[PDB]
């Protein structure tokens, strides 16, 4: 929690494999735990993403949830910061419907004072003419509420959540996450009661860079305990 | 846990009259109190009754009238009759179900509170 | 700064006709695509129809296929959508959705068959 | 997890394993700390392990309130004869011990982890800036008030002082808090949960009254032609059980006026079956004498009118306690062993009447001083409850449960309801008749 007080910057790096297209994302910004504020660029190296952006906006920021304006009655329920010096692992497999199936792996660490991600992403069995892979998805992402129960096996939490897209032409795409937070360090971790996280984005583009902006303003805050 | 159910929300003309029911599952000892909220869209959610253990009942002004509180303590199931219903009170309703006081054999036992998933309404 | 406001949900019994109208401010309508999400009582919500930004192409859900309508109009600067025949599955509250940023919730209309 | 709270146990305490399940889980939860918790358990059941030992496994100083200062250096022997390092922050302390005891406690790390205060020092403003430098460090990790039970004013003992700990409960909010009561109600637990502003989803660990080994039926004097043949009867099966084992164990008979307790005695001890009457009138060294013959097994049977042996045979009230909470403690010795024990209640309508008076002048005397009204208000629902159960139609274990809040029982055997309910039915018909 100490760690947080204040300002902390953020860097992200992710390596998807969406069938044999292999792309390499590195963001950075800032993240006040406080206000639960979190500014963050994620520009890809590729100079496409072959993906939708809001289709990773679950993988490259709802990674770090630690940033979440916890109550202070709920600030024992905060998982992600409890067990955060020594970071936490963070697997997901969201299931689109008819457009195939992300696979991904993060880690959630510390170097310095900057808070660090390693992701890895996957996709199989994707299909070309739907939704996603036509790129009808809309620039705009939506706020959603990630559900969040512990299990004690893994002394861990298990995360369940359905993201809503918003297409071109009208239909809204639903899709399924399934994740699963670990903790990396052996230390005392905090499991929490069930609660949903309300996260609110906000996407767009800045007019100096060439390569894609993906600019991203969110605030995200919990509730249900 | 304790799961609360809600039913009878029926489409009423404007003098109709519906009652709605709002049933509590699993192992009750006791509920303090069962508060019905009445939540427009586009506003603030309105308190409409209230019931506490021995019968004890309290309306808003607005539905002091016209709606009315009962509630079974064997069957722990709260029921609100509508009568003489007007086109303002179209809007969903809840239960607060406060204080639910739940215990097992062994003694284990929980008081957290638990709200109704809700029931519709409207008025011609 | 942007505000939804819904109205004409009303009570009909089966084979009537029903209009939804959301009116929108601080934003012009045409530029930005619009939705209408379904909400049972103590269920998931569902999308049920939407009309791009252009105007040109709309969609509904699968239930209610051939049988919503929705449409536009600037002058007013109001959207519409038609429930055409009526069936028990459609007793659900109809909220606006439409973001220019963030994400913005309609109050919504409430209808049902009963 | 386990391993850590069993090693514990076993290092610094001793005890091999949980004295019962319902401990056991008690202890974990606290050890969580999720969700406030609210313990109820008897005295000697070891519910101070249950907020002693997630202290001992804390991180940081917990702070334990409790109303005498008496039991807070108890307490502090207890925990000090275990070498545990437990310190009190009390004005009876000297000048140069608490200027030591603050200067650990300001101090990182402090080396005491459970720090015993009575809340007046708390609330004075002596320790405010202490519990200012608490807040700021984040030091407590748990907030245990003992005796929560003081705090509901319709308790026998009211606290003015946790009504202030409540709101020293609201801040330092992000610690848990644990209360701890040795006999609950469900209004005392509401009343608990409610002053000291504990988090709406609250852990209740309540141990069942209800024993399994012991068998509840009530009789009324009126119906049975002769009270004292019955009661005879019923103390020489109790205490002969089989015919080839003999006479074990020894009995109690609960008296209520010093006359109708000799009485009884001298009875019993004509019919067969020798008795002392152990009243409290009685000088103290006749006294030690009957409660000594009584613990030895010279005496067969004993008759109580204030107040252990390990094995009881049977427990019949001649007389109505003044409140169903005496009678459970009263009759919880009855057959403290494994081996099946039997208890009586000779309800009368007169005597109903009478011990009604005696309440009701308690309670008028309880007015003219003026105060704790809610605290006669909570005696006369008590006996109130009493008399219905005596007249209630149904298990005894199940309305017992229902009185103290526990859960309804399981009481496949040794319930007079359960055995015989036409029996029951015919008996209260003819009561009904009768008045
Ligand atoms: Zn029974």
């Amino acid at each position: 929690e100490e760690l947080f007080t204040g300002v902390v910057p953020i860097l992200v790096e992710l390596d998807g494999d969406v069938n044999g297209h292999k792309f390499s994302v590195r963001g950075e910004g800032e993240g006040d735990a406080t206000n639960g504020k979190l500014t963050l660029k994620f520009i890809c190296t590729t100079g496409k993403l072959p993906v939708p952006w809001p289709t990773l906006v679950t993988t490259l920021t709802y990674g770090v949830q630690c940033f979440s304006r916890y109550p202070d009655h709920m600030k024992r329920h905060d998982f992600f910061k409890s067990a955060m010096p020594e970071g936490y692992v963070q697997e997901r497999t969201i299931s689109f419907k008819d457009d195939g199936t992300y696979k991904t792996r993060a880690e959630v660490k510390f170097e310095g004072d900057t808070l660090v991600n390693r992701i890895e992403l996957k996709g199989i069995d994707f299909k070309e003419d739907g939704n996603i892979l036509g790129h009808k998805l809309e620039y705009n992402f939506n706020s959603h509420n990630v559900y969040i129960t512990a299990d004690k096996q893994k002394n861990g939490i298990k995360a369940n959540f359905k993201i809503r897209h918003n297409v071109e032409d009208g239909s809204v795409q639903l899709a399924d996450h399934y994740q699963q937070n670990t903790p990396i360090g052996d230390g005392p971790v905090l499991l929490p009661d069930n609660h949903y996280l309300s996260t609110q984005s906000v996407l767009s583009k800045d007019p100096n860079e060439k390569r894609d902006h993906m600019v991203l303003l969110e605030f995200v805050t919990a509730a249900g305990i | 846990q304790v799961q609360l159910v809600e039913n009878g929300g029926g489409c009423v003309k404007a003098g109709g009259s519906l009652r709605l029911s709002c049933a509590a599952s699993g192992s009750i000892f006791s509920i303090n109190r069962m508060t019905w909220y009445r939540q427009a869209p586009g506003k603030e959610r309105e308190w409409v009754a209230a019931i506490t253990s021995g019968g004890s009942t309290n309306y808003a002004d607005s539905v002091k009238g016209r709606f009315t509180i009962s509630r079974d303590n064997a069957e722990n199931t709260v029921y609100l009759q509508m009568n003489s219903l007007k086109p303002e009170d179209t809007a969903v309703y809840y239960c607060e179900a406060y204080g639910t006081y739940t215990l097992a054999p062994t003694g284990e036992g929980e008081y957290d509170d638990y709200w109704g998933q809700g029931t519709q309404v409207m008025v011609s | 700064q942007v505000q939804l406001v819904e109205n004409g949900g009303a009570c009909v019994k089966p084979g009537g006709s029903l209009r939804l109208s959301c009116a929108a401010s601080g934003f012009p309508v045409n530029r930005y695509s619009m939705r209408w999400y379904r909400q049972a009582p103590g269920k998931e919500r569902e999308w049920v129809a939407g009309m791009s930004s252009a105007g040109d192409r709309s969609s509904y859900e699968d239930s209610v296929k051939g049988r919503f309508t929705i449409s536009r109009d600037d002058a007013r600067n109001t959207v519409y959508l038609q429930m055409n025949s009526l069936k028990p599955e459609d007793t659900a509250v109809y909220y606006c959705n439409v973001n220019v940023g963030f994400e913005y919730w309609g109050q919504g209309t409430q209808v049902m068959v009963s | 997890p386990e391993r850590r709270v069993r090693s514990t146990l076993k290092k610094v305490f001793g005890f091999d394993s949980f004295k019962t399940p319902l401990q056991e889980s008690a202890t974990m939860a606290v050890v969580k700390g999720n969700k406030d918790v609210f313990v109820c358990m008897p005295t000697g059941a070891g519910k101070s392990l249950c907020y002693q030992l997630p202290a001992l496994l804390a991180k940081g100083i917990t702070i334990v309130v409790s109303p005498l200062i008496a039991l807070i250096q108890d307490q502090v022997d207890h925990l000090l004869t275990l070498k545990v390092r437990v310190s009190s922050l009390n004005s009876k302390l000297s000048a140069q011990e608490r200027k030591e005891l603050l200067a650990d406690l300001e101090r990182e790390k402090p080396q005491t982890k459970i720090l015993y205060i009575t809340p007046e020092m708390a609330a004075s403003s002596s320790f405010q800036p202490t519990l200012n430098s608490l807040v700021s460090r984040h030091l407590l990790s748990y907030l245990v008030v003992d005796e929560a039970h003081c705090v509901s004013q319709w308790g026998h003992d009211f606290r003015p002082d946790y009504l202030r700990l409540g709101a020293l409960r609201s801040r330092l909010g992000h610690a848990p808090c644990v209360a701890l009561t040795a006999t609950a109600t469900p209004q005392v637990q509401e009343d608990v949960f409610a002053a000291l502003h504990l988090k709406k989803p609250v852990a209740i660990f309540k141990t069942p009254c209800f024993r399994a080994n012991l068998f509840y039926d009530v009789q009324f004097k009126e119906l049975i032609s002769d009270p004292y043949g019955n009661l005879k009867d019923f103390c020489l099966k109790a205490l002969g059980q089989e015919a080839d084992k003999g006479l074990s164990g020894c009995g109690i008979v609960y008296c209520r006026t010093r006359e109708a307790c000799e009485q009884l005695a001298i009875e019993l001890s004509c019919r067969g079956v020798n008795a002392k009457a152990y009243h409290a009138g009685l000088k103290a060294s006749e006294r030690t004498l009957v409660q000594n013959d009584w613990m030895e097994e010279k005496v067969p049977v004993i008759v109580a009118t204030i107040s252990d042996k390990a094995n009881v045979r049977f427990v019949a009230h001649w007389n109505i306690a003044k409140s169903m909470a005496g009678y459970y403690q009263e009759s919880g010795r009855a057959g403290r062993d494994g081996k099946p024990s039997w208890c009586r209640l000779y309800y009368s309508r007169n005597d109903r009447d009478q011990v009604s008076f005696l309440i009701r002048k308690e309670v008028a005397k309880l007015q003219e001083k003026r105060g704790n009204k809610a605290s006669d208000k909570a005696t006369i629902m008590a006996f109130d409850a009493l008399v219905t159960f005596c007249e209630e139609l149904g298990c005894r274990h199940a309305a017992i449960a229902k009185y103290f809040g526990d859960a309804l029982p399981a009481c496949a055997k040794g319930c007079d309801h359960c055995q015989n309910p036409t029996a029951v039915r015919r008996r209260l018909e003819a009561l009904e008749r009768s008045s």
